[PDB]
């Protein structure tokens, strides 16, 4: 009262199921009015539909718009990841395997991923299993899910496995394959693809410039597998996990990839080979 | 009427007689954090005036040659008035920001800067060229200070990702022959309500010259590009002593 | 509102006119100064070519905002941004921009 | 102060140098007060 | 809108496509000389459209050099169309003024006149350097007539008096790369409601390039600047036979 | 060149606070700007020279 | 609305024209009550009155509390300028004086001010003048107030002596003593006498810590005098200014002076010989 | 009731089991400055909790042959966090303070301290001894910063007035016996409505043993004495780059 100085967003949603329509025009010829003349500058992409450059006819469009809701677009299982137990060789003749989850290891499912800024969903994972040559033999496998800061089992007949708080699954490789739904994980509001930043704070010396986009928000855990027995198996074994994006909300649209992928973890790629966008020709002017 | 403006905030103002109208990333504007939202439970500063005003950066040179450069945010403030300054003693931090670039040239000049703002900027490394090193940005290219640093690659924005589609991203143009200056308004973005100013720039202001400049010589060569920024909404929390990294 | 002597030059004495206008050029660096001075009205300077300040100079105290504006007389065809600054007590001429 | 925020630029054909002119007075909120005289006039020598 | 003009008076008509508005000196509009400040008895003579019309005097070259120019009123007038001989064959005279001052260049050259009016235009001399002397000036510098005179000393306006003050009277300023001309309408000012057109000069017209013509070499050099005045509700009185001074 | 002044104010310009200013302007009046006595002339009557 | 964390004097003044009155009160015998008992450290004076430590009559105050207001106290014109001069000697055989105001110099007034911090008021000048033996002759004198900024005489016949806007006063030695009404004149809301800081921002390098103290707000220019004529007067000048303090104002009050005064502008004092408040006695048992 | 307290502002609580009241120094809560007083027309900063909070500067050791300390306001705090760089960055400052100096001992020990806030603390110099010498003190004693300085003659406390009558200015006592803290809270006093923080200091904080700390040998000795502040109402104006002084 006696010191005076101490006293949004422009648009929003509509449902379209279906293309606009076609509203039939005729020609227009004057001054002033000029829809075909824009200025790109301003950020803003052109106003102009076909009704303002040509003569329309009317056309009641119905096709529909459903398809490419993000939904659709991406609640489709795609292979996130393949583990192997085989019975030789330096591989792991150990009857269990430890895996990190990460599921940016094949190209399909992150190139999608990677249109979008942050994501967040559930998913249902689907896990196939079978001998390497595809065969399949009456081999029961447990798969449990190892949280941050759980025990990691360190064999094939570590505690770990009791799993009283963890959740485990014990499927035969004969029953079909195992499927579960899970639920949105992260501490943060949504999963990111693009972290510009460093988890912890300290000097970032060139020895610790692997710790550069690496957002701890993201990092689920462990996916611990083993052949369900105090003996070794004499099965070597294929696993591949699918995943399946459901309910999902997305944000922040980016270019898409356009340089095969080389890591995991950040968006290196081939500077002596950088690939154009779009094929070659010989001149502007020939097809 | 749309090509003349005036931003006044804080004890600054910007005045421009060649606009081409104001872009609000993703038509919001910024906003302090809400209480549904927020998470901390102390009270945060919200210095207004002190923060929320227009720094000038230090001005670059437009080259017939020129690749392209770029800033990250909030790193480009960090230390700079009393907005580094509170950056420096709360480990939260929130904020929107007016982007302001500027570049004038005569109308005998040519050329045309793509002025984009695009969230999570992670860059990546060339791969020691085959493709077999794994190796990473330093610090130096992943937050370079307020003088901002140069593309290497800006077919690829060093980082594999096509320049040719930025314009899906809040942008507006520089083109010599119809305006002089590009004004950009973001909001907050991010997965969480505050952060770190330190550990974590929530984008990155582009600026590549996709049509390079050109001029018959005795004509002026040194065309300058100048970056003006504001803190908007700026609220901070979490007070302890002051940290640079 | 009256012309400021910003130009002030010993050099320009015998060239008087000279005092009622400044210069900017092309510059080859960026960041430059182009120019300075204080803003005390009733101050021996720049102002004492004013009628505000010799006004003011009747007057033992004065109290208020001041105003002041620059006219550009180059040609049509020139282009160009200044930051003009107002720094408060306190600190010397700014060192840069 | 008055800097250089981008660059005085002009084409060929066009004076590299000009000159601006400052004009100066007061706002509505300004006042004066304790009439006194001036230093800037003296009467160095008789007026005939 | 307010770059555009027409003024039309009497048999005349000015147009300008560059203008800066128009000053209406001290804010009043001449006037006609109301019963209650007349004193003279006689019915005075108001012939109208023959003298309340546009005038062109001779013009004058705006050189890289030039020091200024100025001219008296009504002396300027006083031998010119009808306007002059009714102020040669009557004693008393009263009238106001429109003052069209004329100075168009090109989009690359530069510079600025300031176009003032200044009642009571008293002119001093150098007194003779070193200030010893009590010279005065000759009849031929306090009445140039239409022609106009040069000033010697144009910062102190060779009067003892700042140039730099000079904005304190009506004006308006002809920067080449924004205008082309200057208009300012001047209401009769005098201590005495009427008065002899021979003996007192009511007010002076300067124009003095404060910021100099400059313009490369191959674009046109000679810039002229002319000057056209038209009396308003000019009224005379004290009819008897003409005198020239 | 319009020959006007500018009509910008602090508030157009930068962000103020509210100021209730009661500073007169009284003393600027040219009332009490001349009526203060000033010399107008020495006059001397000597009995010498 | 969506923050909500988005959303003073306990005392004042009475007229007390006369000293409080004694109720008649009697014996008090009890537990619990003990209006005797205090707590200096709480920063309070005590509370405690006649009535509640002795038995008393009633006693009707008409004792009036007029005398001490502020205004009597200051009001009363004192010395706070001697200026002289004389005819022969290195003094000021010119016929004229510039004395810069301070009125620090004579210490009556000056203890009395330095009881507060901080004071506004307006001034009745009186000046005295004689020969310095007190006898008066027929001479001419022109006193004038040069403000801070305004061109200081230079000579008996400056121009300054015009005083065409500064206000000057002419007056004959014969005639009673000049006196003038002054107005309140800081630029501040008040003169200050105790100014803890400096008055420029820099390094404060003990080659200018003469700085330390002076408060530009109270520096109100130059006071000058004159015999008015062309001619040197044979006459020696003794003029007395006094100052009487109207229309008072008064804030923070503060210890009084115990030691002498030294210089004007500061409140050094003699370490070698530092003066006790009171007088002493030999024994604290013996008067 | 009224010997046990709690302070809370900021992120900073003080706690005290052993008080003697508050004192409300001249019966006024300090507030930010009202538009009738004010005369800076820009908006001032006021950061909140960020400057309005307790901070705890360097401990003095109590002995029995101490002679007393003191400490000048804002000057403590012009380096110390958030507070001194706003103090810095702005020309104008203005704010209020509690101040809560802290001693215990134990129910054995004995002494007593005055607690006082003096306005204008000017210093005054033992002149030469003989008082011939016009001397100064160095800015090192007028502005000690966050350490404090000691007195030399407390009993004129160093400004040839009577420690006798500092009472008649707001304090506490911290008397061994009964309390452990004196709490003084304090409103803006100035001529002016803002002033430097650099240049001028509001007031000084003086601690005096008037009663001298004693105790037994075998009881602890080291018997501390600390000083904890917070501003009140902190506003901040005139903004520029930062000045140390
Ligand atoms: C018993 C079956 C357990 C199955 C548990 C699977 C949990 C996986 C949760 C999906 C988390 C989304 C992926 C998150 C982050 C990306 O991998 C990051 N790029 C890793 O840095
Ligand atoms: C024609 C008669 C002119 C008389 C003018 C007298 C003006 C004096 C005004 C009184 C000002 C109060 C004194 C102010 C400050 C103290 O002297 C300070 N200690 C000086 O540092
Ligand atoms: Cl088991
Ligand atoms: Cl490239
Ligand atoms: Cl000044
Ligand atoms: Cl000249
Ligand atoms: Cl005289
Ligand atoms: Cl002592
Ligand atoms: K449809
Ligand atoms: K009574
Ligand atoms: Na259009
Ligand atoms: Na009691």
């Amino acid at each position: 009262d006696p010191i005076a100085d101490m006293i949004r967003s422009l648009t929003a949603l509509q449902v379209l199921p279906t293309a606009a329509n076609t509203e039939a025009s005729s020609h227009r010829l004057g001054t002033g009015v000029v829809p075909a003349l824009q200025a790109a500058e301003t950020g803003a992409s052109s106003n102009a539909s076909d009704k303002n450059l040509i003569e329309t006819r009317c056309v009641l469009n119905h096709h529909s718009t459903q398809e490419t809701a993000i939904g659709n677009f991406f609640s489709r299982a795609g292979l996130v990841s393949i583990i192997t137990m085989p019975t030789t060789g330096t591989q792991n003749t150990d009857g269990y395997v430890n895996w990190d989850i990460d599921l940016m290891g094949y190209a399909q499912l992150r190139r999608k991923c990677e249109l979008f800024t942050y994501m967040r969903f559930d998913a249902e994972f689907t896990f196939v299993v079978a001998k390497p040559n595809g065969e399949l033999v009456p081999q029961l496998l447990q798969y449990m899910y190892v949280p941050p800061g759980a025990p990691k089992p360190t064999s094939r007949d570590s505690f770990a496995w009791q799993t009283a708080t963890n959740p485990s699954v014990f499927v035969k490789m004969t029953d079909p394959p195992a499927q579960v739904s899970v639920p949105f994980m992260s501490p943060a509001s949504a999963y990111q693809w693009f972290y510009d930043g460093y988890p912890t704070f300290g000097e970032h010396l060139q020895a610790n410039d692997l710790d550069y986009g690496q957002c701890p928000n993201n990092m689920m855990g462990t996916f611990s597998i083993r052949t369900v027995g105090i003996e070794k198996s004499p099965h070597s074994i294929t696993l591949r996990v699918y995943m399946r994006i459901k309910h999902v909300r997305a944000w922040i649209p980016r270019p898409l990839r356009n340089q095969p992928y080389l890591f995991k973890t950040n968006p290196n790629y081939k500077g002596n080979d950088i690939k154009c966008t779009s094929t070659s020709r010989d001149k502007i002017t020939t097809l | 009427s749309d090509r003349v403006a005036q931003l006044t905030i804080g004890n600054s103002t910007i005045t421009t007689q060649e606009a081409a109208n104001i872009v609000i990333a993703y038509g919001e504007w910024p906003e302090y954090c809400p209480d549904t939202d927020a998470t901390a439970v102390d009270k945060p500063t919200r210095p207004d005036v002190s923060v929320n005003r227009f720094f000038t950066l230090d001005t670059k040179s437009w080259a017939k040659d020129s690749k392209g450069w770029y800033w990250k945010f909030p790193d480009v403030l960090t230390e700079v008035g009393v907005f580094g300054q509170n950056a420096q003693f709360h480990y939260l931090y929130r904020s929107g920001f007016c982007v302001h670039v500027q570049c004038n040239a005569s109308k005998f000049h040519q050329g045309a800067l793509l002025v984009a703002v695009l969230p999570e900027y992670v860059l990546g490394t060339i791969a020691g060229g085959t493709g077999n090193e794994n190796s990473h940005p330093p610090y130096a290219t992943t937050q370079p200070g307020q003088v901002g640093a140069v593309l290497t690659h800006p077919y690829v924005l060093d980082a594999g990702i096509p320049l040719s589609q930025l314009t899906v991203c809040p942008h507006q143009w520089i083109n010599l022959r119809t305006n002089n200056c590009a004004t950009i308004i973001v909001p907050y973005m991010n997965t969480v309500p505050f952060d770190s100013a330190l550990n974590h720039c929530n984008f990155g202001l582009l600026v590549i010259p996709v049509v390079p400049l050109d001029f018959n010589t005795g004509a002026t060569s040194e065309i300058p590009i100048t970056v003006t920024i504001a803190p908007m909404c700026a609220e901070f929390a979490g007070l302890r002593q002051a940290v640079k990294q | 509102e009256t012309i400021l002597e910003v130009n002030n030059l010993k050099t320009n004495e015998t060239t008087p006119m000279q005092r009622l206008c400044f210069p900017v050029s092309v510059q080859s660096k960026t960041g430059e100064l182009c120019a300075a001075f204080r803003a005390d009205p009733g101050r021996d300077g720049p102002w004492q070519s004013t009628i505000l300040g010799q006004l003011c100079r009747y007057y033992t105290q004065w109290s208020g905002s001041l105003e002041v504006t620059f006219m550009f007389a180059g040609s049509f065809m020139a282009t160009g941004k200044m930051l003009i600054a107002y720094t408060p007590p306190g600190g010397n001429v700014p060192a840069d921009r | 102060t008055i800097w250089y925020q981008t660059n005085y630029v002009v084409p060929i054909g066009a004076p590299t140098t000009a000159y601006i002119v400052a004009l100066a007075a007061a706002q509505d909120n300004f006042t004066m007060k304790l009439c006194k005289d001036t230093e800037d006039i003296e009467q160095t020598a008789n007026i005939q």
